[PDB]
């Protein structure tokens, strides 16, 4: 069995980082994999120190016996992923718990967008209003829904992306959902956004039935 | 190039059984073992077993000796893994994987995309795909945001691409949110030049395999 540390690694370009893989019993080799959310693990380093095809010289693997490590000389934004170690000295082959690498960057305010219900959805008797927060950092962000300047509760759901491989940012979408009947009982629909990159809350709004 | 063809997802009732396929390409099928790996957020990555398509020989991890049944269509270059008596523990992404030899040891060098299995008594639900149309309240520094609301489906996952995969830059497909009804909803957005909005066509391609949903929605101003 395998153990990796730390569970989460946080770094800035281009710091030097290392992550370890410890085995219960001694092994001949350790193989490393890189996985990003939504996709399959990619072979990264095989036979302890050999880079897979297309892996930056920046990466390197080392270790022997029961202790092994992966090292990134000068980390870059695209390196944001989870790294697994793997053993195949005895059966069955096993994987490590994984080390997750996060990238540090400067503060970026979110670009905010709002989308009224589509005419198709409205005809079905439901109204979903979507607020979009694009490419911000850090991850922490607060979205408040105000309907005719009345703070909403219980009628919205939000989701955040994984870290962007190119600019190390995050994106968020919040969806406000009302019945068609309730939706046309009000006029102003707004989402208020607070984030570290903003000195004061930013509001995006529309008037229902006005174009 | 070595490719492993794997179906998207399977909704499976508790107590029933499931058989998922793995169509191999780009290499001599019967000359290499085929492996099967399970992934959960809890137990992580776990090797299940392996079949030799050369002559139908199999080997299993101790835990999955009852769950998994490995076969291989020697003629179709397709490997199958059958799981039986499915319980909530069997809800996972299942990968078929090729291995390769180096320094006397082995490692998984080629992986399939994975099959997401959901063990539930709940019924499948196809999503409704609504456009998130570009507006003036959707306009930032010469760019416009637009997207698609993939609304009310079960179970996971939904895959979304833009313009048949030709548009990837600036695309944000958010993780699905779980609704009180047990259904899921998802949205995918993308920022485009607001200047070419009258000449460019932006279509989201929504796929929900367990409900046979394959939908193209045009999102326009």
């Amino acid at each position: 069995v395998l153990s990796q540390s730390p569970a989460i690694l946080s770094a800035s370009p281009g710091e030097k980082v290392t992550m370890t893989c410890r085995a219960s019993s001694s092994v001949s080799y350790i193989h490393w994999f890189q996985q990003k959310p939504g996709s399959s693990p990619k072979p990264w380093i095989y036979a302890t120190s050999n880079l897979a095809s297309g892996v930056p010289v920046r990466f390197s693997g080392s270790g022997s016996g029961t202790s092994y490590s992966l090292t990134i000389s000068r980390v870059e934004a695209e390196d944001a992923a989870t790294y697994y170690c793997q053993q195949w000295t005895s059966n069955p082959p096993t994987f490590g718990g994984g080390t997750k690498l996060e990238i540090k960057r400067t503060v970026a305010a979110p670009s905010v967008f709002i989308f009224p219900p589509s005419d198709e959805q409205l005809k079905s008797g439901t109204a979903s209003v979507v607020c979009l927060l694009n490419n911000f950092y850090p991850r922490e962000a607060k979205v408040q829904w105000k309907v005719d300047n009345a703070l909403q509760s219980g009628n919205s759901q939000e989701s955040v992306t994984e870290q962007d491989s190119k600019d190390s940012t995050y994106s968020l979408s919040s969806t406000l959902t009302l019945s068609k009947a309730d939706y046309e009982k009000h006029k102003v629909y707004a989402c208020e956004v607070t984030h570290q990159g903003l000195s004061s809350p930013v509001t995006k709004s529309f008037n229902r039935g006005e174009c | 190039q070595v490719q492993l063809q794997q179906p998207g997802a399977e909704l499976v009732k508790p107590g029933a059984s499931v058989k998922m396929s793995c169509k191999a390409s780009g290499y001599t099928f019967t000359s290499y073992n085929m492996h099967w790996v399970k992934q959960t957020p809890g137990r992580g990555l776990e090797w299940i077993g392996a079949i030799y398509p050369g002559n139908g020989d199999t080997s299993y991890n101790q835990k999955f000796k009852g769950k998994a049944t490995l076969t291989a269509d020697k003629s179709s270059s397709t490997a199958y893994m059958q799981l039986s008596s499915l319980t909530s523990e069997d809800s996972a992404v299942y990968y078929c994987a090729r291995s390769t030899y180096y320094g006397g040891d082995w490692y998984f060098n080629v992986w399939g995309a994975g099959t997401t299995v959901t063990v539930s008594a709940a019924s499948t639900k196809g999503p409704s795909v609504f456009p998130l149309a570009p507006s003036s309240k959707s306009t930032s520094g010469g760019t416009a945001a637009l997207g698609c609301l993939v609304k009310d489906y079960f179970p996971e996952p939904v895959t979304v691409s833009w313009n048949s995969g030709a548009l990837t830059s600036g695309v944000h497909t958010f993780p699905a949110v779980l609704q009180s009804s047990g259904l899921y909803s998802l949205s995918s957005v993308v920022t485009v030049p607001s200047s070419s909005l009258g000449t460019q066509t932006y279509i989201c391609n929504v796929n929900h395999k367990p409900s046979n949903t394959k939908v193209d929605k045009k999102v326009e101003p």
